[PDB]
């Protein structure tokens, strides 16, 4: 779909199309297409862990979609930044 | 790139195979997964890996150990994404290192440390 | 992607692009595309539960795509017909 | 449809919300869901419906009552897919009956067990 | 991508998103996904040819997305119909 | 269903080749397009359709008797939309009547049409 | 879709699919993943114009995917490299 | 960027716009552009260039001077490509130089050519 520049361009259903984007490209033959969207996922999320979110999950929370956003969000709150689109 | 036939008993894993992926020569062929591959043909390394990694994803006790978004990858014959602090540049997958087909040489290391090996480090 | 007329069309790595394509548009605005994948599922594979296999999977396995090609692949076996492509 | 503001207070559910779905007049709207609706405004009870699902798949006891797929679905304010044996030709998915936005005066129901509710039955 | 209700609810280059899923389900083995996406243009659009915009365009004008925009945008007009967005 | 080769002459068409599918038995396969058919194994007619179709958005003289997007149905093996006033339900796209492999008993029809000639209109 | 490594692994016709991708990402709101596709557009057709045939067509042949398909298809029987796949 | 009004008169252009792209400051805004950018308000240069592009795909002159792909970019308010010879790494689309919406002062330029008038050539 279309890549927004910032988290708050997304709101939290649209974050969860372009996990789901990713989750497509994922089982894809290559990486080629996977990459840049996991490139763009790192840089507008801003969390240190990067991909991490994705493929090593806390078990504090649940592995999926709902719990990256979840886990996102408290961490862009906890540190200032601003949040996902209301 | 040459076809033949897979080979070896490989060792042995806990519910952390690939915890020392990144250290040393990595994690070995789990023993279990080599005996669903051995004496099998493959008309290329790049062959074996695939049916390497849709093992892997077949195999409960290993499957367990990833997240949902790798075990997909392996499921595909692509090999699971490491930890961010692993990768190397583009390679940010887990790589099979050499020490052919015989799995008793063959490890799991990440792409960091795939790169020092072969540098001595 | 390609929709096949048969499960013996589809290797078991080929049906999980499918299973991803059918959870890409399960969060897509509307149903229109999502529900026009999911009577091929249900075509293919021909079993009684039909979707219940995606929505409504037994807790006997693994609510994920390798459970979902996992339990396709033992029904199938267990009634005689051809299974995914070799 | 026009605007308004969802009022109600629901009932108390248990991990069973919609095992009922498919009878009398279906399950009732959480209180819990009920709670974080109240007093807010809507365009219309579409978005109404969407905002219902998405507080579902917010609230703990509530989301681990349903799969992955379905959880994504409620996530972006679709509802669940009902089991197959509950559908109605093109509706296979929970939809909410009213008895606009008076969450007291609304139940979620099968497409099968709403049909007939509404054919007097 | 999402499908809108209405023609007001697309820009004009949101439309042509639209008309390029067309062409790309267009190619696909069959035409599964296209036909739904056929419908929704039809009855977004409103116009009496339906599909014929597509498949069929007028020589007055361009075989092109743009053309087919052009041609539809003039079509509502005439007709007062709410136009794309702005 | 049934293997077996495609045989046949066909019929010169002008730079309107399809005006008359929607009449009689409609129109006939081309004769450069059966030149390059003639004598080709075919394990089923559906594979002869694809092939049939592909063939026509190769010839130059045909192509341009179609839109863009019909060209790009073609070229993948599927036969052209029909205008709207020809469809009949689902059926959206030409259709190949048989009057076998003979290019000289197909015809290339309408939806709405080929339902018309299997009974007796 | 899946990006073969290679010209020979193509048919004309998934050729065109991959052509028809390009032009959905053409009209995508970035280049992010337009730009791998060219890259993979490029590297597999290993003609010295590269994108050229697909931005810039030479007037001698048709602006669409079939032209685009024929003047690889030419281009590489005269240079005795592998088509597409039979 | 800052908001501002779009100002300028634009220079008139014949069926080769961008044939010097690759030299000196590059091409002109075309006047016919600029009468209908002129005095309009634009949230950011970004949002200045997506409605430029936007405007040449609809300008009937300009339009025929670029490749179906090209034009399906502009509609979207892409800069097009450019040829393969005046790409710079990343940079594969013509850029937009200042001499912020003074539309007399922006002129269209290759990437390599952009590059060679800021490192002083
Ligand atoms: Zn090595
Ligand atoms: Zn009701
Ligand atoms: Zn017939
Ligand atoms: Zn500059």
């Amino acid at each position: 779909m279309e890549l927004k520049n910032s988290i708050s361009d997304y709101t939290e259903a649209e974050f969860v199309q372009l996990l789901k984007e990713i989750e497509k490209e994922n089982v894809a033959a290559t990486d080629d297409v996977l990459d840049v969207l996991l490139e763009h996922f790192v840089k507008i999320t801003e969390h240190p862990d990067g991909t991490d979110l994705i493929y090593y999950p806390s078990d504090n929370r649940d592995d999926s979609p709902e719990g990256i956003v979840k886990e996102i969000k408290e961490w862009r709150a906890a540190n200032g930044k601003p949040g996902f689109k209301q | 790139n040459k076809p033949g036939k897979a080979t070896g008993k490989g060792k042995p894993v806990n519910n952390k195979w690939l915890n020392n992926a990144g250290k040393d020569l990595g994690s070995p062929v789990p023993d279990r997964i080599a005996n669903k591959l051995r004496d099998k043909e493959f008309k290329s390394f790049d062959d074996f890996r695939k049916k390497f990694w849709e093992e892997v994803s077949k195999d409960p006790e290993l499957s367990k150990q990833f997240s949902r978004n790798n075990n997909d990858r392996m499921k595909v014959g692509k090999a699971p994404k490491t930890r961010t602090q692993d990768v190397s540049g583009k390679r940010t997958s887990f790589e099979l290192h050499h020490e052919v087909y015989d799995m008793d040489a063959i490890s799991v290391v990440t792409p960091k440390r795939h790169i020092d090996i072969h540098r001595g480090k």
